[PDB]
């Protein structure tokens, strides 16, 4: 009764993946401690609330996939729109090979001369 | 046999076109993958070689390659 | 004459087109729900009795409103006349009129019913379940006739297809409204007959399509107040068109109005039981048995069932931003954290973690691992993503910038196509040449084939009908051996494959096998029996062959998934892969003579038999999720000495959590997953054979009770098809007798061969063509009501020669060989298929010789049983591959020699069956 | 990688068709398309000896087929008429000419 208690092969692989973990975990909740959560959170009725609204009641950074331009049209139109009952301001759009679009190229006359899926930053305003 | 000889000259032709580093540009690599895939999947031995031609048209539009 | 007609009017509608003044309009076939001494089905009989005046609006124009006057005699005039009379002044009872007219000289007493429409529910139901796109005219004349599309319609290619024309949804939701009115009108109808003392049995075909109800033929006067109705084989039947109308979707508006805006739910709301009561309570109020929203209450599996199908309905009327992980703010040394304390499942209502430790102390290796996989860190800590790819549910961009991967062509193996084209191959006008090859991918198919999950929809089942065929599909699981392993005792082969999401960052599925004690994983085991452990699912795009430009993808399962999964299941599976002659031929290897005993198997004992075989068209994408999860209660079935009912539930909630809904990770963001299997997990090819024979058996069910029984001449059929019917929509408790007699009928007259999506069917074709066991026809039925799919008579065979066996089966072809005095069925592959492998490889070959000669050896095993081929070329093939596999063995420089045909010949014979 | 690529070239000097084989040699001459040839094509020119080749009057050999040509530009980028093409006047022409034509 000696490899049921202890590892195998530890031999400083298992300390590699726990540091790995460890350093993970704690880079994750650094960037994520603030008070957008504490007053989410304070509000429910126990302490305990859905996942998938915590990045949209919380989140600072959007990220909208376009495809085309008549769904550009239709969701992205100007330097500000709205989404998840918030306002958020464009930034550094970029196309699919990692280059900047300016704002002043996507219209319907150099649509074809851009790599189309589209990712548009915005950021959350007040 | 000219039409396996078709599909097997596509798929060096897109090997080629991947090593040179196309799929760092999302509209050519996507142009050369449908035709590479509509060649594979041909049944016609004349428009298999007219979008033959419109592959290998770019791979020689890049000014140099080899072509000695 | 026309007097007839100036009574039936009445003082009512004096605008009636003469369409009967005889016994006439009975030139109909009409869908009935009939249950007595002689007969019991759910099928299309012959209505003659009726006399049906059409009513006309006023200019003139024909309307949808008919008086259907029938002759009755006096008793049962008298006794509907009184029951009437008590039941009068409901709003969900069609008005009924009782006169006496003079045929020739009595007074016959006719019963004549007010506008009613041309269909009723019945007819509807059995129109959407026993689909045949021949003749559906039906459902032609519902559609047009209640303005859910017009006339034209059905000129477009494909209108009744799912995955193709998929407005056909958009299409069929324009009855929900209709249907949703007719529940609402059957629960006044049941309070009007309680409320007066009338016992008596639902059926749908009472219910006109506008909702009210009539016949009142066989209800009995009982004390007032303490009245009865019977309502479970209507509502069951009913049960598979109330998602596929969105018969609820008017329940998410302000008061109930589809015009109206919708209901703006809290945000942070989860918990929805007593909104899941009140829908109960408003809809199926007489439906007696207990629904238990939350099945953490649940009695046994069977409770679990009944009542996760109730809240597959339930759920499409609250937000999808309610279900999935319930993350928490947990303290660790005094720095806080977000962990997932719970899960809320569209199926299985609120479940909540039973060790959770708030204000921690330190992290052990196992708590780090759970931290680790949880979704909850990843998610929360991540951007707000908004996906106009796709239409599935996104939940966050872990990234600043999305990943776009792309597949590369496969590597031409030119000195073999030289030495295939110098022996004389690929010649033109020749039979074989290549059609497989590895198809390149662009940026945009990644997440293009992820697109695909909008193929699942939620579907409720009829639960008085997969509660019996899951008695019988665990009838076919019973001479296995399950139960729970320690972690010393799991044996786990390819210790290399995906780690899944993070841990693919720190190294395979061996770094935490030997980075975890035998301890911690016995621990980690233990805890996933009290707590839901949701995960993240790796999806990457394969590199294989098809014949199709079609994108292959791959998914990895987290090592905290798999890891437990197989502590669960891997007794049960083994026992399954090491036994030979079942119905799951699974792991049964088809040399040595296991073809032809494989087939010797399914011939067993069928009387006129004809072979069958079929697909489901894109089974793991459309698979529904109460199916999957009565798959994994058939599984866990085996668990009942070492797990007890809250471990069984909560492993349920974990694969749940894990593999039907999990979190996935696409490109470099979080979607989520809809439902279906994930080709990454070691139980799917074992889930979809009890999916498999799920719906075999459905289909048999479906065929027998669909028939007419006064046409079967069998006294022993007849009497199964009264039983099933009891069994079914009577007689609540699980009848064992009859479960073992069915079950053996079946083996009898309708042999399966299953492997995962793989099935091959031995049937007796006299009681096929009778229409006592399931044709081609009823599958397609079933698929379209309980899979939301299609199936196309042309991607099904049927073999009616049993010397030529299945014409496919697991991608290869059968046929009938000589070998010393016994002629014996040898499996042969698709030569195209084998040619393409042999000239396209994947750059790891191409750089030693002993992994090529390897491939080629197992090229030229597999293409060997060719030789025996009528067909030229086909024996060319293999001696091609010998040629080259010579060649090559020279190259580097007896029945074990790999360079000679007595090599292979072996592998063919079971009179030599060393491996 | 220079392996793979003769293995591309010695296949495509197997299967002789007469369109690869006349843009190959189109390309060894130095006449070059600069996109995807359609199935709106536009190709570098070198000089006149590689011109007079090919191009007659307005009508364009190339790929095996005919295009009419739209317009003419030379190195310096100015549009030239394409009238002006000389054998002795040849000098003044910047002869790097981008022809972009359409096929008929
Ligand atoms: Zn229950
Ligand atoms: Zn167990």
């Amino acid at each position: 009764m000696t490899q049921m208690y202890k590892q195998a092969r530890s031999e400083d692989k298992r300390a590699k993946v726990t540091s790995a973990m460890q350093t993970m975990l704690f880079t994750m909740l650094r960037k994520l401690d603030n008070d957008a959560l504490n007053n989410i959170i304070n509000n429910a009725r126990d302490g305990c609330v859905p996942l998938n609204i915590i990045p949209l009641t919380t989140a600072a950074k959007l990220m909208v996939v376009i495809p085309d331009y008549n769904t550009y049209k239709n969701t992205c139109d100007g330097t500000t729109f709205t989404y998840a009952s918030a306002l958020w301001e464009i930034q550094q759009v970029v196309d699919a090979d990692s280059k900047i679009v300016q704002l002043s190229e996507i219209s319907m006359d150099n649509s074809p001369n851009l790599a189309w899926p589209l990712i548009v930053t915005a950021l959350r305003a007040n | 046999s000219k039409m396996s000889d078709v599909k097997c000259t596509s798929v060096v032709l897109l090997s080629v076109l991947q090593q040179l580093r196309v799929e760092s540009s999302s509209k050519l690599w996507a142009q050369c993958v449908q035709l590479h895939n509509d060649i594979l999947l041909a049944k016609d031995t004349t428009e298999a070689f007219e979008k033959m031609v419109s592959l290998l048209s770019v791979l020689l539009s890049m000014q140099g390659a080899v072509d000695i | 004459a026309q007097s007839f007609l100036n009574r039936v009017c009445g003082v009512s509608a004096a605008r009636l087109t003469p369409c009967g003044t005889g016994t006439s309009t009975d030139v109909v076939y009409r869908a009935f729900d009939i249950y007595n001494d002689k007969v019991a089905g759910f099928a299309k009989f012959l209505k003659t009795n009726c006399c049906r005046f059409q009513e006309k609006d006023e200019d003139d124009n024909l309307i949808d409103s008919y008086f259907v006057v029938k002759r009755h005699t006096f008793s049962n005039y008298q006794h509907e006349e009184t029951i009437y009379n008590l039941l009068k002044d409901c709003p969900a009872v069609a008005k009924h009129d009782f006169f006496k007219f003079r045929i020739d000289g009595d007074m016959v007493p006719h019963i004549s019913r007010q506008r009613l429409t041309k269909y009723t529910m019945a007819d509807l139901v059995y129109a959407l379940r026993h689909f045949d796109e021949g003749n559906c005219d039906t459902l032609k004349e519902i559609l047009v006739t209640y303005n859910c599309c017009d006339d034209d319609y059905f000129n477009k290619k494909d209108w009744y297809d799912f995955v193709e024309n998929p407005d056909i949804l958009r299409v069929y939701a324009n009855l929900g409204e209709r249907v949703r009115q007719a529940l609402l009108k059957t629960v006044q109808f049941c309070d009007a007959m309680r409320n007066a003392g009338i016992v008596g049995v639902l059926t749908l075909d009472n219910q006109d399509l506008n909702g009210n109800w009539y016949d009142f033929g066989d209800f009995i006067q009982t004390t007032p107040g303490s009245g009865v109705p019977v309502v479970d084989s209507y509502y069951s039947l009913l049960m598979p068109i109330l998602t596929l109308t969105r018969a609820l979707t008017a329940e998410s508006h302000v008061d109930t109005d589809l015009t109206k805006p919708y209901i703006k739910w809290d945000l942070l709301k989860y918990d929805f039981t007593e909104e899941r009561l009140k829908l109960f309570d408003r809809y199926f109020k007489y439906w007696d048995q207990t629904y238990h929203p939350n099945c953490v209450n649940c009695l046994d599996d069977r409770c679990i069932l009944h009542c996760a199908n109730f809240n597959v309905l339930f759920s499409t009327v609250f937000p999808p931003t309610s279900f999935g992980p319930l993350v928490r703010k947990i303290f660790v040394d005094g720095v806080p954290f977000v962990v997932s304390t719970g899960y809320h499942f569209r199926e299985l209502g609120v479940v909540h973690n039973q060790d959770v430790n708030l204000h921690s102390s330190r992290l052990s290796f196992k708590e780090l691992l759970v931290y680790a996989a949880d979704p909850a860190m990843h998610a929360a800590s991540g951007n707000l993503l908004l996906d106009k790819r796709t239409t599935c549910f996104s939940v966050a961009a872990l990234t600043n910038n999305v990943a776009f991967q792309t597949v590369k062509p496969g590597n031409f193996n030119k000195d073999f196509y030289d030495f295939a084209v110098s022996k004389g191959f690929f010649k033109e006008g020749s039979s074989v040449e290549l059609k497989h090859f590895f198809f390149a991918q662009d940026g945009n198919a990644a997440i293009s084939d992820y697109d695909y999950y909008r193929y699942n929809l939620p579907t409720m089942c009829d639960i008085r009908q997969l509660l019996f065929v899951v008695e019988v599909v665990d009838k076919y699981f019973d001479c296995y051996d399950g139960g729970c392993i320690n972690a010393n005792q799991v044996i786990v082969n390819n210790l290399d494959k995906s780690a899944g999401f993070p841990f693919n960052k720190w190294g395979k599925a061996r770094l935490y096998y030997d980075s975890m004690s035998y301890e911690d994983q016995d621990a980690l085991f233990a805890y996933t029996k009290r707590n839901v452990i949701p995960t993240i699912t790796q999806m990457n795009l394969k590199y294989a062959i098809s014949a199709k430009n079609r994108a292959r993808t791959v998914a990895g399962v987290s090592i905290c998934s798999t890891m437990t999964n197989r502590q669960f299941h891997q007794k049960l599976l083994k026992s399954i892969a090491a036994t030979r002659g079942a119905t799951v031929v699974i792991g049964t290897s088809k040399f040595y003579g296991g073809w032809h005993n494989m087939l010797k198997t399914v011939y067993s004992d069928v009387e006129n038999p004809h072979l069958m075989g079929w697909d489901y068209p894109k089974c793991d994408r459309a698979m529904p999720n109460m199916l999957r999860i009565m798959a994994s209660l058939v599984l866990a079935r085996k668990h009942t000495t070492c797990c007890s009912l809250s471990h069984r539930f909560y492993r349920l909630a974990n694969e749940c959590a894990q593999v039907l809904s999990e979190m996935v990770m696409c490109g470099g963001s979080l979607y989520v997953k809809p439902g279906g299997t994930s080709s990454g997990d070691a139980t799917t090819a074992y889930a979809n054979s009890v999916f498999n024979i799920c719906q075999a058996v459905t289909a048999n069910v479906n065929a027998l009770l669909s028939t007419d029984g006064n046409k079967i001449a069998d006294k022993y059929v007849r009497n199964l098809q009264h039983r099933l019917y009891e069994c079914l929509y009577r007689n609540r408790d699980v009848d064992t007798d009859f479960v073992n007699e069915f079950y053996a009928y079946l083996r009898k007259h309708f042999s399966m061969m299953i492997l995962s999506d793989d099935a091959v069917v031995c049937f007796n074709s006299t009681y096929a063509s009778q229409g006592l066991v399931a044709s081609i026809k009823n599958f397609k039925s079933v698929l379209y009501y309980q899979n939301n799919v299609f199936m196309s008579e042309a991607k099904c065979w049927t073999e009616t020669d049993l010397t030529k066996g299945p014409h496919e089966f697991c991608s290869q072809h059968t046929m009938l060989v000589k070998q010393g005095d016994d002629y014996v069925y040898l499996p042969y592959p698709d030569p195209s298929r084998i040619l393409g492998a042999g000239c396209f490889v994947d750059d790891i070959v191409k750089t030693d010789g002993t992994l090529m000669i390897e491939r080629f050896v197992s090229l030229a095993i597999d293409a060997y049983p060719l030789t025996k081929h009528p067909n030229q070329e086909y024996a060319d093939v293999f001696h091609l591959y010998l040629q080259y596999i010579r060649k090559l063995h020279d190259e580097l420089t007896n029945t074990s020699r790999y360079w000679e045909p007595e090599f292979y010949e072996a592998m063919y014979t079971p009179h030599t069956v060393l491996q």
